[PDB]
């Protein structure tokens, strides 16, 4: 809840600005998030989580049709209740 | 429990009584009723005051008389939220071979259903009585050796007397 | 038909306890069982929930 | 008075289903074969449900209706097949 300044580097998470746009790097944990001026979230994520992750950005597999596997595990046709 | 009592007193647990004589409580060892408890998501209590958790999704057997067959209770678990670690009780099914070999069912509300038929409470049959308690919770009472509690949102109880 | 009796306005629907309520907290009656307005619910194979009065099941 | 003879209950009998015996009681209550029942009661043919939540309505098939026998205002609807 405490507002901190920026940059910031605690716990292996460097919270920087790159190219006028804000970045949150976690290379120890395997991810690089960022936001632009308009507001457009982006998540670059390593191949270590191939077949492993699941969430609102889908699993990191090769296929693109099966990547709505709900928190139970259910291939749903709807992109919304997912 | 960290407080002093004079001699001759008789404090009573829920189970039995104990009396102070020569700095040594004398106590009886007569049995006292047990309570299996389902509640919360998946949190069980055995009759012997054990606590544990088992988040399975099927029709499990909660209790049963096992030398004769006066009854048998059957819990029915389902997942109950988005998470996978959330498995609440939906219904429980009771079976009385002493009366018609009937089949009572406590539903996800405060409702009861004997042999498919919904029923208005009370239900004085010969042995078993089913009635509300606060008008928000059902209570089965077969004979004088069995009680139950509401399985609407999943807080089943039992009262088994020492004859079991 | 067009019957005569005690109703309540069209925004409100009748609850079991005599009061009538909007369709937000209007429970579901799946398989007879009275489920609350938010009850996620599933066996291994099926997946069902109660949104606003209706029971949205899938497989 | 002696010139006051109201209806207390009515008893219905369906030989087509179990040779059962329905009973409409002095309230809005119903009792099949001694067992009180919560409404509705969708068996195969006969439906019993409230109408305004103050009056019961039996409906066997499509050729028979009834009405509340609580305070004594029984009705029937017999279709021309009878
Ligand atoms: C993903 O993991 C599952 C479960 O271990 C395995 O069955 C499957 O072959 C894996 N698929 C890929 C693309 O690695
Ligand atoms: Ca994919």
């Amino acid at each position: 809840d405490q507002r901190v300044s920026m940059p910031y580097a605690s716990k292996g998470l460097y919270l920087e600005t790159e190219a006028g746009y804000y970045k949150l790097s976690g290379e120890a944990y395997g991810f690089v998030a960022r936001i632009d001026g308009s507001g457009n979230f982006q998540v670059l994520l390593s191949d270590r989580y191939f077949n492993k992750t699941c969430g609102l950005c889908g699993n990191f597999n090769i296929f693109a049709e099966d990547d709505f596997m709900t928190q139970e595990g259910t291939l749903t046709s709807d992109p919304y209740d997912f | 429990s960290g407080k002093r009592y004079p001699p001759g007193t008789s404090l009573s647990r829920d189970c039995n009584t104990c009396i102070c004589r020569n700095s040594q409580w004398i106590c009886s060892n007569e049995e006292c009723p047990g309570e299996c408890l389902v509640t919360g998501q998946s949190h069980f209590k055995s009759f012997d005051n054990r606590y544990f958790t088992f988040s399975g999704i099927c029709q499990y057997l909660l209790a049963r008389d096992c030398q004769d067959h006066s009854f048998s209770i059957v819990i029915e678990t389902v997942q109950c939220a988005d998470d996978r670690d959330a498995v609440c009780t939906r219904s429980v099914t009771v079976r009385l071979p002493g009366l018609h070999n009937s089949l009572v069912k406590l539903k996800h509300g405060a409702g009861v259903a004997m042999d498919g038929q919904d029923v208005q409470l009370p239900l004085l049959k010969g042995d078993l009585r089913i009635q509300h308690t606060v008008t928000a919770s059902v209570r089965l009472s077969y004979g004088e050796d069995l009680q139950m509690d509401w399985d609407g949102r999943g807080r089943l109880l039992v009262k088994l007397s020492p004859v079991y | 038909a067009c019957l005569e009796g005690c109703f309540c306005p069209p925004g409100l629907y009748m609850d079991e306890r005599g009061d009538c309520v909007p369709k937000a907290q209007c429970p579901c009656y799946y398989d007879g069982e009275i489920f609350q307005p938010e009850d996620i619910f599933s066996d291994h194979h099926t997946m069902c929930y109660c949104e606003d009065g209706f029971m949205h099941c899938t497989m």
